[PDB]
């Protein structure tokens, strides 16, 4: 399962 | 940074003339990921060549496998032509049946 | 007995040639099982292993949702990194990410990963304590304190310690036949004179899985690195791997060299001698 990735640098 | 590809050209099974096989060109350890890889039969580009999905190693450098089904013969020469920004001219690696 | 799952993503900006290209792949151990390519027509996560095709339509919808979201996130991150380093929109740049987990033989959580690289080099990486960040330069230190203040590490723990290891466990059960097998290397040696004084001896390992393996040459029972050549482990294309190790020897002294092959699938390390 993939992760939910929304975090910006 | 830029890293030149290491290039390996080999068959999936040990070569036997007249017996179907796969011809592989494995490029690893390069950066950036923009690369052109072509298989050559007697110097001519083979048209149906598949490749693996782009991936990379722990050091972040990329690797790809290009491959095609083929049947080796006594008189056919095969090679892999790799085109990358770190190579001032494309590198053409001939297929050696014992690497 | 231990196992890993990894997802690898690559975002590459193509200035003057469209939006950045995004490619992601997933692996259990040395076995790929999914892919996504932003330039492909389907716009879906796609199976790349037989045992993941069991997964039903809700899986494929959900995993597609998640990878497209990542693709938009990392397009933004490309632009932010361009600002951090003060670079022009003219050039092409690369943002790679890797995340996943390791489990032990009993399936319990061993370690979690969540790491970025920019233009081929370390940018920011979650440390093994899943609490703190290692940043590679002053650009990434900007991000490090942003993510410390927002507690981004804590908010990843549920995935790394829960979803990831649960998914990995399920995959290892669904694909036992493929993933939980060991294929021992098939080995042989080749011999080529290169002049009247010397010869090449080449030790081969073929058809092995997983990819981890050790080939070493000994002369009169002592490890030998001088005049040896070891190529990178390479894929056969059928799910197994290949490697060789070669040594140039004085003609007539072939019998004092031995090649030693160690692999998970071998109950005893192999010893080859011409």
């Amino acid at each position: 399962n993939y992760n939910y990735l929304y975090r910006l640098l | 940074i830029q890293r030149t590809p290491k290039i390996q050209v080999y068959s999936r099974h040990p070569a036997e003339n007249g017996k179907s096989n796969f011809l592989n060109c494995y490029v690893s350890g390069f950066h950036p990921s923009d690369i052109e890889v072509d298989l050559l039969k007697n110097g001519e580009r083979i048209e149906k060549v598949e490749h693996s999905d782009l991936s990379f190693s722990k050091d972040w450098s990329f690797y790809l496998l290009y491959y095609t089904e083929f049947t080796p013969t006594e008189k056919d020469e095969y090679a892999c032509r790799v085109n990358h920004v770190t190579l001032s001219q494309p590198k053409i690696v001939k297929w050696d049946r014992d690497m | 007995g231990s196992h890993s799952m990894r997802y690898f993503s690559t975002s590459v900006s193509r200035p003057g040639r469209g939006e950045p290209r995004f490619i992601a792949v997933g692996y259990v151990d040395d076995t790929q099982f999914v892919r996504f390519d932003s330039d492909a027509a389907s716009q879906r996560m796609e199976p790349r292993a037989p045992w993941i095709e069991q997964e039903g339509p809700e899986y494929w919808d959900e995993e597609t949702g998640k990878v497209k979201a990542h693709s938009q996130t990392d397009r933004e991150n490309l632009r932010i990194a361009l600002r951090y380093y003060n670079q022009s929109e003219a050039g092409s740049h690369t943002l790679q990410m890797m995340f996943g987990c390791d489990v032990g033989s009993d399936g319990r959580f061993l370690r979690g990963y969540h790491q970025y690289a920019y233009d081929g080099k370390d940018y920011i990486a979650l440390k093994e304590d899943l609490r703190s960040w290692t940043a590679a330069d002053m650009a990434a230190q900007i991000t490090k304190r942003k993510w410390e203040a927002a507690h981004v590490a804590e908010q990843q723990r549920a995935y790394l310690e829960g979803t990831c290891v649960d998914g990995l466990r399920r995959y290892l059960e669904n694909g036992k036949e493929t993933l939980q097998r060991t294929d021992p290397p098939k080995t042989h040696m080749t011999h080529h004179p290169i002049s009247d004084h010397e010869a090449t001896l080449r030790c081969w390992a073929l058809g092995f899985y997983p990819a981890e393996i050790t080939l070493t040459w000994q002369r009169d029972g002592e490890d030998q690195t001088q005049d040896t050549e070891l190529v990178e482990t390479r894929p056969a294309g059928d799910g197994t791997f290949q490697k060789w190790a070669a040594v140039v020897v004085p003609s007539g002294e072939e019998q004092r060299y031995t090649c030693h092959v160690q692999h998970e699938g071998l109950p005893k390390p192999l010893t080859l001698r011409w």
